[PDB]
């Protein structure tokens, strides 16, 4: 239910590292 | 310069087990 959406783009941090995981980005243009 | 320091795992988490 709701959408996913909140994270710059439905994104989320990776625990490991505390840095973000975002997905491979090559669409848009 | 420098990129976003963001993930960098040598073997990021994936929905599965090992046994
Ligand atoms: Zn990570």
């Amino acid at each position: 239910s709701h959408p996913e959406d909140d994270w710059l783009e439905n994104i989320d941090v990776c625990e490991n590292c505390h840095y973000p995981i975002v997905p491979l980005d090559g669409k848009g243009t | 310069r420098n990129r976003r320091r963001v993930c960098k795992c040598p073997r990021p988490v994936v929905k599965s087990g090992d046994k």
